[PDB]
C-alpha cells in the first residue's frame, strides 16, 4: 500500500506540471478509415506479427491446458528413468 | 680475458641430452614396491 | 473534462492493479490485477490521442494493439494456472513458494 | 521495400512448416522436422552476408531499420535457437511431449527477438517485445507435469506481464510528451527539455529492457526461472533472451533519450555495480548447476554494462563482442548439463564428482565453457574481459573495471568448483557412476546433434580469443551506426 | 603462530565473510512471487527519486 | 596447534590465545617500527 | 636471424602438449606418454641453447629475438617477444628445471595423460612470461600458469591439497588483476595507446602517478616473489605437494614476481623506486629473519624447506633497491642460484617421503642407516642452501652484502642495521638445515619398519638429477662471471636509468 500509493503521489505530480502541446483542431475524420490506412501502410509488421503472436498463444495454451488422455503411463525409454511429462532433472535434496 | 659461456654451454647440451635418454631407461624401486603407487602424495 | 483529467484517472487505475498485483492471494485474481495495469496503459493512450495528434490517430492504433496483447496473455495467463491446479490443487500464492532459495 | 525483413520471413515460413507436418503426420515427423528448423535458421543467417553488404535501409515506412547493429543482434538470437534445437532434439522427446510444438513455440521467440534488434516504432518494439516474453512463459512451463515447472511458469507471468504494463506506462508518456510521434528518431527532435516528465518516461522503460537482460533490482525471476523450465529453454533465456534485451538497450537509449544521457548511465551504473555484486556472492551457496548458471548470468549480465554506461565508440563495440563469446560458453555449458541430466536423472554439483573416467568428453567439454565464463587464459572469456576493461579504462570509469575485477576472482571460485567435482574427485568418491553411467554411445535418437553442438562450441570457445581479429572487425564495424 | 594464526587469520577471514555475504543474500530470494513484484516496482519508485535531483 | 606440539623439542606451553596477541603486537610492531624508521633514517 | 626463435620455444610445447590424447598404447600405466613428454622437453632445451650460442649476442643493451607480431590492432597489442639480460639467463633456467622436473615425474601413475599435459603447458606458460614485451601479452602469461597450476597440486598433492590449492587461486588471481590495473594505467597515460614495454618506460610519467602504479604494482608482485606480509598461499601451496610439481613453483615459479619487478619496478618508475625503495630492503630483511625462524619452529618436513625458500628470496630485495651494478647483478644471480638449489632440495623431500611415507620429522631417525645415497646427496644440496662457498649459494649473497653498503644513496646509519640484520640470516640458516639433517638421517633410533617404512633405496636415475642440478650450482660458484657476463651490459642501463634520478 506503499508503494502503490508511491507510485500515484509520483505519477500525480508528472502529469500536472508537465507542459502538453494540446492542439486545437477537430480530431476524428471517421476513425475506422485512417485507423485501416495504419495497418496497411505504418503500423503493417506489427499487424503481421499480431499473427505470429496469436498462433503462438493458441500452440502454447492449448498444450498446456488439455487433458493428457493419449498416454498418461508412458515410459517412453531409458537410459535413467524420466516420468512421463516432465523435465529430466529429478528433484533432490543435498 | 673472460671464458666465453657459449662453448663451455654448447659442449655439454649434447652430454645432457644423451645422458637423460639414457638414465630414463636406469632405475629401480618405482616399479616393483612403490606403495605410493598412483597417488604421489597420498 | 480535459486531457489532465483521463492521466490522473489512468494513473489512478495503474495503482490499485499495482496494489492488486502484490498483495492478492487468489491465482486468478493477479491476473484481473494484471489487466487493470493493461487498461491504464490504455486510457493514458487514447487520451493522448485526442488531444495530442488528433488528425492521424497514432494513439488509437497503438490502443488497439494492447488489447490484442493483453487478450494473448490472458489466454496464456489462465493456461498456466489451469496447469498447476490439476498438479496443485489449490490456487494460493503463498503456496507456490518452493522454489525458495 | 521488404528485402530487409527476408531473413525473419525464412522463419516465418519455417515456422509453419514444422508446424503443418506436426498435424498431419504426427510425431513420426520428428525424425526429420528438427533439420529442417536448422536449415531454415541458418538459411537466415546465410542471407544477412548479402544484407550486411547494404547501405543501412530503413524500411517499412520507417517501422523496421537494417543496420549494422541490427544483423547483428539478429545474428546471435538466431544462432541461440539454432544452439538449442540440437539440445533439445532428444531432450524434449525424451518428456514424452511432441516434438513439433515445442519449436513452433521456439522459433516464434526467436523471431520475437530479431524484430527488437531492428525496430524503429514504439508499438513494434512493444509487439516484438510481447511475443518474445510471452512465448517465453509458454517454453518455461512446457513440460506441465513437474511442480517447478508449474511454478516457474507462474513466477515468470506475474513479473513479465507487470514488467510489460511498466514498460508500456513509458512508452505511453513517450507518445505523450512529443506531440505524437511514434517513431524513435522522431521523438528526440521533439524532447529534449529534461523535464520531470522525461525521467518517468526513462525508468519506465528500463524497467521492461532491463528485466530480460536481468539486472539486480529485477533479476528476481531468473533463479527460480532457470531451475524450474526445460533445460535447453534456459539455454535460450540467458543468451537469446539476454541479446534481445540488450539489442533494445541500445535502439531506445541511444536513439529516444539522447538528451537526457547523463541519468541512463547512472541508473544502468547501479545496475551493473550492483549485478555484479549479487550475481556472484549467492551463486557461491548454490548446489544445483541450473541455479548455479542462473547467478551467473545475473553476473554475467553485470559484466556487459560496463562497456555500455561508458558511452564511447570502444565501449558499445565492448558490450557486442563480449555477448559474441557469451553464446560461445553458455551454450557448451548448457549442453553438457543437458547431456548430464539425459545420462543420469539430477544433474546438480556434488553428482559430477567422479567424472573424467567415464564420459571425457562431457567432461573436457564442461571445463573449457566454465573456466571461460571465469576469464581464465587463453579461452575466449579472458580475451572478451580485456576489451571490456580497455574500453571502462579508456574513458573514465576507473572503478566500474576494478569492481568487474575483484568480482571476477570470486566468479572464479564456482566454477572451479564444478571442476574441482568433476577431474579431481578419486574412484572412491563418486556418487552417482558409480558403474552406473550408461556407457555412452552417441547412436540413440538426436544424440548426434548433441554430439555436434558440443564440439562445435568448445572449438568455438577455445579459439575464439586466438583467432579474434576477424571478429573484433566484424564487431567494430557495426557500431558506426550507433549515435 | 602469529604466522599460522594472525596472517593466515586475515586471509581465512576474506574467504570467510564472502561465504556468509552468500548465505546471507540468499535469503533475499524467498519464493512468493508477489514479493518479486514489489522490487521491481519499489525500484522504480527509487531511480525516480535518484535522477531528479 | 596440537600438531605444531609434535614431540620434539617444542611445546614451549605458551600456545595460548592470550599469548598469541601480545606476541604479535611486537612481532607485526617491530616491522612497521623498522618501515617508518626506513624513509626517515634513509634519506 | 628471420625465422622465430622464441616465438618457436613458447609455442612448441603448447602445440605439443596437445597431441598426448593421440599417443597409443594406454596398456598399464603410462609408459609411452612419459617418454614423449620427456622428449618433447629436451628438444625446446636444445632449441634454447641453439638460439642462444648463435644468436643472442651478448654484451649489448637490449633484445635480440625482436619479434612483433601484429595480433589485434583494435586494442593495441601485438605478439611481440625478445630477450634482454634480465631475461635470458630464466629462459634458459626454465628450460633446465622443467626438463628435470618431467624426469623427476617418473613414479606418476595416477592419472599420467593429464599430468604431462599441465607440465607442457606450463612449460611454455613459464618461458611467456620472460620473453614477451607487451602489457596484455604479459598478463595473459601471468595467468596462463594459473589453472595447470591448480590442478598439479589438488590431484596430486598431500592431504589438504584442495584447501591448499584453492588458497592459492583465489589469492593469486586474486593478485594478478593489480597487472591488468597497472598495465592499463600506464598504457592510457599521455596520448598513445601504445602496450610495448619500451614506450611505457620512455615515456614520462608525473610523480603522483608513479606512486600509484607502483603501489599497485608491489602487491601483484609482492604475492609471487612472497613479499613476507602477502606470502600465506607459499606454504600451503609448496608444503602439500610432489616433488616434480613443487620444482616448477619455487625453482621458477617464484622468479617471475622477482624479475617482473626488476622489468616494470626498476625501468619504468624510476623517481617512483627512489621514494619507496627503502620500504624494500626493510621488506627484504624482515623476509631473512621472519622465514628462518618460521622455518625452524614447524615440524613438518616438506614446509621446513618451503618457508625457507622465502628467505633465499630476501636477498633479491635488497639486491634489487640498493642502486649498485653489484646489487643488481647479486640479485640476479641469486634468482638464478636459487632455482637451483631449491629444486634440489625440492626433489630430495619427495625422494626422502617417497620412502618412509611420514614427512613428520618426529618418526624419523637412523634413515641415513638404509638409504646412504639419498643422505650424501641431502647433505650436499642442504649445504649449498647455506651460502657456502664454493657453491653458488654464497657469491650470490656476497655481492648484495657488498653492492649495498657500497651505496652513495642511504646514510651511514641506515646501511649499516640494513647489513647487521641480514647477516643475522648467516646463523640462523644452519640452525634448521643440520637439526633437519640430524632429526632424520644421523641416529640410532629407528622407525617401527613393520607397518610403515617397508622399502629404502635410491634409485640410479635420481641421483642423475642431483648430480644434473649441482654441477651449474657450483660451476657458477667457481667462477660467477659464467653468469654476470650475461647480463652485465643490460643490468648496467638498469642502474644508468636510477642513477640519475637518485636524489630524490
Amino acid at each position: 500500500a506503499v508503494v502503490s500509493l508511491g507510485v500515484f503521489a509520483l505519477l500525480t505530480k508528472m502529469i500536472l506540471q508537465t507542459p502538453w502541446q494540446l492542439s486545437s483542431v477537430p480530431p476524428t475524420p471517421d476513425s475506422i478509415t485512417t485507423i485501416g490506412q495504419h495497418f496497411f501502410s505504418d503500423f503493417l509488421l506489427p499487424f503481421e506479427l499480431a499473427s505470429v503472436l496469436l498462433l503462438m498463444a493458441l500452440i502454447g495454451a492449448v498444450v498446456l491446458a488439455r487433458r493428457e488422455l493419449v498416454l498418461e503411463p508412458e515410459p517412453i525409454l531409458g537410459e535413467e528413468v524420466v516420468p512421463p511429462l516432465e523435465l529430466p532433472e529429478r528433484p533432490r535434496e543435498p | 680475458a673472460v671464458i666465453s659461456v657459449k662453448p663451455i654451454l654448447l659442449a655439454m647440451t649434447p652430454v645432457f641430452i644423451l645422458l637423460c635418454l639414457f638414465f630414463g631407461t636406469r632405475n629401480g624401486f618405482y616399479d616393483t614396491d612403490q606403495y605410493h603407487g598412483n597417488g604421489s602424495a597420498h | 473534462m480535459q486531457l489532465t483529467y483521463v492521466l490522473i484517472l489512468a494513473a489512478l487505475l495503474f495503482c490499485i492493479g499495482i496494489y492488486g498485483l502484490v498483495t492478492s492471494r487468489n491465482a486468478v485474481r493477479v491476473l484481473m490485477s494484471i489487466e487493470l495495469l493493461l487498461n491504464a496503459v490504455n486510457l493514458n493512450l487514447i487520451g493522448f490521442a485526442n488531444y495530442l495528434d488528433g488528425q492521424q490517430i497514432k494513439g488509437q492504433v497503438f490502443a488497439v494493439f494492447v488489447i490484442t496483447v493483453a487478450a494473448a496473455e490472458a489466454a496464456v495467463g489462465l493456461a498456466i494456472i489451469l496447469a498447476i491446479y490439476r498438479n496443485r490443487d489449490t490456487v494460493d500464492m503463498e503456496k507456490f513458494n518452493l522454489l525458495k532459495w | 521495400n521488404a528485402g530487409t525483413i527476408l531473413p525473419e520471413t525464412i522463419l516465418i515460413v519455417t515456422l509453419l512448416v514444422v508446424l503443418l507436418a506436426d498435424l498431419i503426420q504426427g510425431r513420426q515427423a520428428d525424425r526429420w522436422t528438427p533439420y529442417f528448423a536448422i536449415v531454415g535458421l541458418g538459411g537466415a543467417i546465410a542471407t544477412m552476408i548479402p544484407l550486411w553488404t547494404q547501405p543501412a535501409t530503413i524500411s517499412f515506412f520507417g517501422s523496421f531499420i537494417s543496420d549494422h547493429l541490427s544483423l547483428f543482434f539478429r545474428g546471435l538470437i538466431a544462432l541461440s535457437a539454432l544452439g538449442t534445437i540440437l539440445m533439445s532434439i532428444r531432450y524434449v522427446e525424451q518428456t514424452g511431449s511432441s516434438l513439433g510444438e515445442f519449436m513452433t513455440i521456439l522459433l516464434t521467440a526467436t523471431v520475437g527477438g530479431m524484430f527488437i534488434a531492428g525496430a524503429q516504432e514504439l508499438v513494434f518494439i512493444f509487439v516484438a517485445l510481447e511475443t518474445l516474453s510471452i512465448a517465453s512463459y509458454l517454453l518455461t512451463g512446457y513440460t506441465k507435469r513437474d511442480s517447478r515447472s508449474n511454478e516457474a511458469a507462474l513466477k515468470y507471468l506475474l513479473i513479465g506481464a507487470a514488467s510489460s504494463a511498466i514498460f508500456l506506462y513509458g512508452s505511453s508518456l513517450l507518445y505523450g510528451l512529443s506531440g505524437g510521434h511514434t517513431q524513435l528518431p522522431a521523438i528526440a527532435q521533439a524532447l529534449s527539455s529534461e523535464s520531470l516528465g522525461l525521467v518517468v518516461a526513462l525508468v519506465f522503460v528500463i524497467a521492461g529492457i532491463s528485466f530480460k537482460i536481468s539486472a539486480v533490482p529485477f533479476h528476481q525471476w531468473t533463479p527460480d526461472v532457470y531451475e524450474g523450465a526445460p533445460t535447453p529453454v534456459v539455454a535460450f533465456l540467458s543468451v537469446g533472451s539476454k541479446a534481445a534485451g540488450f539489442a533494445l538497450a541500445i535502439r531506445f537509449l541511444t536513439l529516444a533519450f539522447p538528451s537526457v544521457t547523463d541519468q541512463w548511465q547512472l541508473i544502468f551504473t547501479v545496475l551493473a555495480i550492483l549485478s555484479m555484486i549479487l550475481g556472484n556472492v549467492v551463486a557461491l551457496a548454490q548446489t544445483s548447476m541450473k541455479r548455479m548458471l542462473a547467478y551467473s548470468s545475473i553476473g554475467q549480465a553485470g559484466f556487459v554494462m560496463i562497456g555500455f554506461v561508458v558511452g564511447t565508440e570502444a565501449g558499445y563495440a565492448s558490450m557486442l563482442f563480449y555477448l559474441l563469446v557469451y553464446l560461445f560458453m553458455n551454450l557448451g555449458a548448457f549442453t553438457c548439463v543437458i547431456l548430464f541430466s539425459l545420462r543420469t536423472g539430477t544433474d546438480q554439483i556434488s553428482e559430477y564428482a567422479g567424472l573424467y573416467q567415464k564420459d571425457p568428453l562431457l567432461t573436457l567439454g564442461l571445463s573449457l565453457c566454465l573456466l571461460s565464463l571465469g576469464g581464465i587464459p587463453p579461452l575466449a572469456g579472458f580475451f572478451g574481459k580485456i576489451y571490456l576493461f580497455w574500453a571502462g579504462w579508456q574513458a573514465g570509469a576507473y572503478g566500474l573495471v576494478l569492481l568487474g575485477l575483484l568480482t571476477s576472482v570470486i566468479s572464479i571460485y564456482y566454477y572451479i568448483r564444478v571442476v574441482k567435482m568433476m577431474v579431481v574427485k578419486e574412484p572412491q568418491e563418486m556418487s552417482e557412476a558409480v558403474r552406473n553411467y550408461p556407457e555412452v554411445s552417441w547412436s540413440s535418437f538426436g544424440l548426434r546433434p548433441l554430439q555436434v553442438g558440443l564440439v562445435m562450441t568448445v572449438i568455438a570457445t577455445s579459439l575464439a580469443g586466438i583467432l579474434a581479429n576477424p571478429l573484433f572487425n566484424l564487431v567494430n564495424t557495426a557500431v558506426w551506426d550507433v549515435p | 603462530e602469529v604466522d599460522y594464526n594472525v596472517v593466515d587469520g586475515v586471509v581465512n577471514l576474506t574467504g570467510f565473510v564472502t561465504m556468509v555475504t552468500g548465505e546471507g543474500l540468499k535469503y533475499l530470494q524467498n519464493g512468493r512471487a508477489q514479493f518479486y513484484a514489489l522490487i521491481v516496482l519499489l525500484a522504480v519508485l527509487g531511480f525516480v527519486i535518484f535522477s531528479v535531483q | 596447534a596440537t600438531d605444531f606440539n609434535r614431540g620434539i623439542m617444542k611445546f614451549d606451553g605458551a600456545d595460548s590465545p592470550a599469548m598469541i596477541a601480545i606476541s604479535a603486537v611486537l612481532i607485526l610492531g617491530f616491522i612497521a617500527g623498522l618501515i617508518w624508521w626506513a624513509l626517515h633514517t634513509a634519506y | 636471424s628471420t625465422f622465430p626463435w622464441l616465438t618457436t620455444i613458447i609455442l612448441f610445447p603448447i602445440v605439443a602438449a596437445l597431441a598426448i590424447p593421440f599417443i597409443p598404447d594406454p596398456t598399464g600405466k603410462g609408459r609411452p606418454i612419459r617418454w614423449y613428454a620427456l622428449a618433447v622437453g629436451l628438444i625446446d632445451f636444445a632449441l634454447i641453447v641453439y638460439a642462444f650460442t648463435n644468436f643472442y649476442d651478448l654484451n649489448t643493451p637490449g633484445m635480440q629475438l625482436w619479434e612483433s607480431y601484429d595480433w589485434i590492432p583494435e586494442i593495441g597489442l601485438r605478439w611481440s617477444v625478445g630477450a634482454d639480460g634480465l631475461s635470458m639467463p630464466l629462459i634458459l633456467l626454465t628450460g633446465f628445471i622443467t626438463t628435470l622436473a618431467i624426469l623427476a615425474a617418473w613414479p606418476v601413475t595416477l592419472k599420467p595423460r593429464l599430468f604431462y599435459f599441465l607440465m607442457l603447458a606450463m612449460y611454455g606458460g613459464q618461458i611467456a612470461v620472460f620473453a614477451v614485451q607487451d602489457m596484455l601479452v604479459f598478463f595473459l602469461a601471468w595467468e596462463l600458469e594459473l589453472i595447470p597450476v591448480y590442478l598439479l597440486l589438488a590431484i596430486w598433492g598431500g592431504h589438504k591439497r584442495q584447501y591448499a590449492a584453492t588458497k592459492f587461486i583465489l589469492y593469486t588471481a586474486g593478485s594478478s588483476l593489480f597487472i591488468l590495473v597497472a598495465g592499463l594505467a600506464m598504457a592510457f597515460y599521455g596520448d598513445t595507446v601504445s602496450f610495448d614495454m619500451q614506450t611505457l618506460a620512455a615515456k614520462d610519467y608525473a610523480l603522483g602517478f608513479q606512486l600509484l602504479v607502483y603501489a599497485g604494482f608491489l602487491v601483484a608482485y609482492g604475492v609471487k616473489l612472497p613479499i613476507v606480509p602477502l606470502h600465506t598461499w607459499l606454504p600451503d601451496a609448496h608444503g602439500e605437494a610432489t616433488a616434480p610439481v613443487h620444482m616448477l613453483l619455487a625453482g621458477i615459479l617464484l622468479k617471475m614476481g622477482g624479475y617482473a619487478l626488476i622489468r616494470m619496478n626498476v625501468d619504468m618508475l624510476p623517481a617512483a623506486h627512489a621514494k619507496f625503495a627503502p620500504v624494500l630492503v626493510i621488506l627484504g630483511v624482515v623476509n631473512i629473519i621472519y622465514a628462518a625462524l618460521t622455518s625452524y619452529a614447524q615440524r613438518n618436513l616438506k614446509r621446513k624447506i618451503a618457508y625457507s625458500s622465502i628467505s633465499h628470496i630476501g636477498f633479491v630485495l635488497i639486491g634489487i633497491a640498493s642502486f649498485t651494478n653489484l646489487g643488481m647483478s647479486g640479485a640476479v644471480l641469486q634468482m638464478v642460484s636459487h632455482g637451483l638449489i631449491g629444486a634440489s632440495l625440492f626433489f630430495l623431500v619427495g625422494a626422502t617421503y617417497d620412502r618412509t611415507h611420514t614427512l613428520i620429522l618426529e618418526e624419523m631417525g637412523g634413515v641415513g642407516q638404509k638409504m646412504k645415497k639419498i643422505f650424501a646427496m641431502f647433505t650436499a644440496c642442504s649445504l649449498a642452501s647455506l651460502a657456502l662457498p664454493g657453491m653458488s649459494g654464497f657469491v650470490a649473497e656476497l655481492m648484495v652484502f657488498i653492492g649495498f653498503a657500497t651505496s652513495d644513496a642511504y646514510s651511514l646509519p641506515f646501511r649499516v642495521i640494513v647489513v647487521f640484520l641480514a647477516a643475522v640470516g648467516v646463523i640462523l640458516t644452519p640452525i634448521y638445515l643440520l637439526s633437519m639433517l640430524r632429526e632424520i638421517f644421523y641416529g640410532p633410533e629407528n622407525k617401527e619398519l613393520v607397518e610403515h617404512e617397508a622399502l629404502v633405496d635410491a634409485e640410479p636415475r635420481e641421483v642423475f638429477i642431483i648430480a644434473c642440478l649441482l654441477v651449474p650450482i657450483i660451476g657458477i660458484g667457481l667462477y660467477p662471471k659464467l653468469l654476470t657476463q650475461i647480463y652485465d651490459a643490460t643490468t648496467g642501463q638498469v642502474i644508468a636509468r636510477a642513477r640519475e634520478v637518485l636524489p630524490t
